[PDB]
């Protein structure tokens, strides 16, 4: 099922740039596939894989990466599908949310990492656009998020509006092996501004 | 021509929440258009359209094992000051107000494996001498039978039953407007599994939402922490 | 929300507050 | 399954009749809650002389065990206007002050801030000097006397002056190209401006700053932190109250 | 040549999409900017007795490092009305003054000015004398007491009284037939009139004159002088501000 | 009959910019008709309809000589606090305000003799690690080729590119709303002349105007000189 | 420019300001 | 009963008192 | 006789004075 | 001549001044 975070994406150009805006078509900002990590039996509720979008993986976003890299500002949404590979004998559940302006990260800024959420946060993470990933019912979460930020566009080098939080609510039990967490990310309605110099 | 005016005794006082504005000293500022998604205008809407997980012994769920029966697996007294409602959005939003009205919606999500099954009996017990200790006792009350393996999730509404139109958010030693009873969950059957060595227990996540008739009134200032 | 005097508009809407575009 | 009541079948739930409205959710309204004076901050007056620093009006990242602190932390982006009440409470003998003028200057988001005494008033030998930026001019200067004052205060409304269309209460990124631990949840200008309280009192007392947020708009709800500790399992918190069993 | 974008041909420029309005240029409006109180001048009170001189209200040729000073020097001819705020700040012990009446007299452009104490008030032996031109009459006299006063001020509006249809802020010629270095950028009556502050305080304190210029009209723009020094080549000036990296 | 009135606490205070007038004491003065040409009502109009010359090393122009190439001839960071914008009308008008929005229009006027010719490449470089040092580097950016001898004057618009709706007039250590990048001018070719002994160098005057979308808000008081 | 009270005309236009011919 | 000023409604009926449902 | 303000009826006729039957 | 407030008639014309016959 598709969950729209706050609203559907738009292709409107930034109100605050009087310079040419380049609309990256789908064949240019393609789609990228990552393995987020492995969910083990030892990890406990509250543990979360924090995936700011993108910033530590921008370098692995091929085409999109090349274009973004050469320009100063970017406005764009994302289409993400988080999956899990578990058997029908595995028990457990995650909550995967899309958080605007997520922060905690002890300035390991814009790096995909793992942390232990503080209770009132894991209890209430459902207050942000999300989907539960119960191991007895489903294996995927699909979230589509619009561009969001204090201004009409940003510099992805200094700001990551959206960050995906995959959080353990019910620990993994059942067969001894781990459950790999997987994620596909596709930039959506990307618009780019002001070309930067040649890299000499 | 000068107008005869009489100065009220409460004259030069402060009164913090006067329904009126101060004099403006920096006019004519047109503010930039703020598009931005997800604006909310009333906290009760986000409380109703959203769920939080309870705090059962510090975890967001209770467990059923292959050894269970009788005793209650989950028990919480119906009061926003209850412990298991601690980390929730609805409980936390409530501390800003003195009184509440309406129902709470609880939904249990069984996260035990697909090879696992169990049945629960969830009861709403009204104020009484002392809370039932076994399910045969509680089953005389309002209750529902949840057979997992029919639906993995189950919603139960704790009703509002009181002679008062609103009850207190901040509870204390039991009064007639403090507590509304108890919510309990029992195991109708213990957890069964395809192999007890692989799956011996299953966890039921419990989440709360404000009911459709839920409301909060009287904003209040925060007292000393406790 | 919380302005209930008939005199809340003693100063014009553009002087008293900001104006959205 | 089966849905409504009294057969006791699996999945079946009993009938509930929802309650009628009464209060109309008026009190949980975002802008209603914020349009009132809140005692946020308390601050010291600067002497008329010297090179004082301005105090920035930023009630956003607070930890204060007060209702405005958590409430302002319930959303990701915020927009509202502002009203202030500045009061002045003696911390010495009220007879120390025979005149006690207090100059208040408010600065819009982005205003230059270096001041040094520069405006001289002369009278019968002795003279008085006030700051370059305390003088009445382009931005609002308010002058109130504390001495016989029946309220030793002042108050006025000011608008949203930031350059951002919305103030980010939380920001996952840096407000400056140099990524210093400092500029982290930052973003320049995410506030209401700054004030400068200046007076021959300065010792003798302090202020009391209250903010009122008319026209508040909140965006993207966030988790609300607890306020009290967790009581024991299966119990209830018990607080002193109006109601309580005598 | 070629005009718009991306072929890189000689004379060709790339596309620019102009920004939408927002603020509407309201703040750069001449009369809006001038209709506010400005702390221009500070002045001494004259004793009730003697032959005092009147102070001319001429804010035009200023060098003051203040926003009204440069701004008034941005046009060649000016017209506006006037509002005043006169305050009084002690420079001694506030208990020196037990009554402290202050007589203010405003004079239109062209008014005669010689005064000497001439109006006697009598009471129980002792008597009090005030100036010939301080008495209430043809032109406005304002009388305020400084003693218990909650604001030790007064204020009123006055119109443009000059005989010139417009005040020349700059004048390439002489205001008198005798061409004395003195009457050079001159022209008689290029001002708002004059005031006379008179009081038994006089020592004990001074005033604070603020001008407000409602209905301002400016003619023929002129160059605007810098305000700050020139930074080094290819650099930027860096000023303390609200924003600034913490 | 006397009206019940309550005195607000901010009662006898001053507040300099109140949106209201004082009481008039010298009524009925009819003012003479003021014909007089050239009245202006808004400073932004004179800023847009007028140009000033920049201050490049204290002169209103940069030079090209018969020996040039690579290096930038003119470089200024896009901020109203920039040095080369120093003596200008737009920069000076700006000091009265806290924030600005919009573009700046620069026009270069080649004043080298008619027997002289050269070509320039003018680029707008967005915020970056460090500013290009040669033209082959900058030419990847927004740029225009100005061949003198086609038009002796050339207008270039420095755009507004920022996530914020307004930027700061008063700059400081680089922030996200302080600086918008750099404007550079390179010599695509060195000055050629009919006789290098007679004309060895030519000067390009550089003037600035407020762009069509330029605006200024928030009047501010002057701080200590620096 | 900068007069936003409903009471700005408490005194007639000819008493409050000057009048152009 | 006992409110006889023309100014008794200086504040709106919903601000001044409670409202019955 | 002797009440000439426009504000003489700031309070209703039944609050300000007595009423004849 | 010299009365320019809207409130100059706060008191009726017969209370404020004399009346010509």
């Amino acid at each position: 099922g598709t969950t729209y975070c706050y609203s559907k994406p738009d292709g409107r150009p930034p109100s605050t740039v009087s310079d040419p805006v380049t609309r990256l078509g789908p064949t240019l900002s393609r789609h990228y596939t990552f393995k987020v990590g492995e969910w083990p039996h030892s990890q406990s509720h509250g543990h979360a894989w924090i995936c700011p979008l993108p910033s530590d993986k921008l370098k692995k976003m091929g085409s999109f990466h090349e274009v973004v890299k050469a320009h100063h500002l970017v406005k764009n949404g994302w289409d993400v599908v988080v999956q899990v590979n578990a058997s029908f004998a595995h028990s457990g559940a995650l909550c995967v949310a899309a958080v605007p302006e997520y922060e905690h990260t002890h300035e390991k800024a814009l790096k995909w990492s793992e942390l232990e959420e503080p209770a009132y946060t894991y209890q209430q993470l459902s207050v942000f656009p999300h989907q539960l990933l119960n191991l007895r019912t489903n294996s995927s979460v699909h979230l589509v998020m619009p561009y969001i930020g204090p201004g009409p566009t940003t510099n992805l080098t200094l700001h990551n509006p959206w960050t995906i939080v995959i959080l353990i609510l019910s620990e993994l039990t059942g067969p001894g092996q781990t459950v790999p967490v997987t994620m596909s990310v596709a930039p959506i309605d990307a618009m780019v501004n002001g070309p930067l110099p040649n890299p000499e | 021509a000068p107008i005869r005016v009489v100065s009220v005794p409460e004259s030069d006082s402060f009164m913090s929440s006067v329904p009126d504005n101060s004099t403006p000293l920096y006019p004519k500022v047109v503010v930039p258009p703020r598009q931005v998604p997800g604006r909310f205008t009333n906290f009760i809407d986000v409380a109703k359209q959203t769920y939080s997980f309870c705090s059962i012994s510090g975890k967001p769920y209770f467990e059923v094992t292959n050894t269970s029966g009788d005793e209650p697996l989950f028990q919480m007294d119906v009061s926003l000051s209850a412990a298991e409602l601690h980390g929730t959005y609805v409980a936390s939003l409530s501390s800003f107000f003195a009184q509440y009205r309406g129902s709470l919606n609880f939904n249990f999500i069984f996260t035990g494996a697909a090879a696992t099954k169990a049945k629960f009996l969830v009861a709403f017990v009204p104020p009484h001498s002392a809370a039932p200790k076994t399910r045969d006792e509680a089953m005389a009350c309002i209750h529902a039978v949840w057979d997992v393996g029919l639906n993995s999730a189950f919603s139960f509404n704790v009703p509002y039953s009181s002679p008062a139109d609103f009850m207190a958010v901040y509870s204390a030693e039991a009064t007639v407007v403090n507590v509304s009873g108890w919510l309990q969950v029992y195991a109708l059957t213990a957890l069964t599994s395809t192999d007890i060595a692989v799956n011996s227990k299953g966890r039921v996540l419990v989440a709360v939402s404000a009911g459709p008739d839920f409301s909060l009134r009287h904003p209040v200032d925060l007292p000393d922490k406790q | 929300g919380n302005s209930g005097s008939i005199v809340q508009n003693f100063y014009m809407q553009q002087y008293q507050n900001s104006i959205d575009a | 399954v089966t849905n409504v009541g009294e057969d006791g079948e699996p999945g079946e739930t009993e009938p509930r009749h929802a309650l009628s409205p009464v209060d109309m959710h008026v009190h949980t309204d975002v802008s209603f809650l914020l349009d009132r004076f809140f005692d946020v901050e308390t601050l010291e007056l600067s002497n008329l002389t010297g090179s004082p620093a301005t105090h920035v009006l930023d009630p956003f990242g607070s930890t204060a065990q007060l209702a405005w602190a958590r409430l302002l932390n319930t959303c990701t982006y915020f927009f509202s206007d502002l009203e202030l009440s500045i009061q002045f409470k003696f911390t010495t003998t009220p007879s120390s002050v025979g005149e006690g003028f207090v100059w208040v200057k408010w600065f819009p988001v982005g205003a230059p801030t270096k001041t040094t005494d520069a405006w001289q008033l002369e009278g019968g030998g002795n003279s008085v000097r006030i700051q370059q930026l305390a003088v009445a001019g382009m931005s609002p200067t308010v002058v109130f006397k504390i001495a016989g004052s029946r309220s030793q205060a002042c108050g006025f409304s000011v608008p949203y002056t930031s350059m951002w269309r919305v103030v980010p209460v939380f920001y996952n990124g840096w407000g400056a190209p140099t990524k210093e631990k400092a500029t982290y949840n930052w973003l320049p200008g995410a506030h209401f401006g700054s004030i400068l309280l200046t007076s021959d009192a300065h010792d003798k007392g302090g202020c009391y700053l209250r903010y009122r947020f008319p026209r508040a708009n909140m965006y993207c709800p966030r988790p609300i932190p607890p306020a009290f500790t967790r009581p024991a399992d299966k119990t209830r918190h018990k607080f002193p109250t109006n109601i309580n069993k005598q």
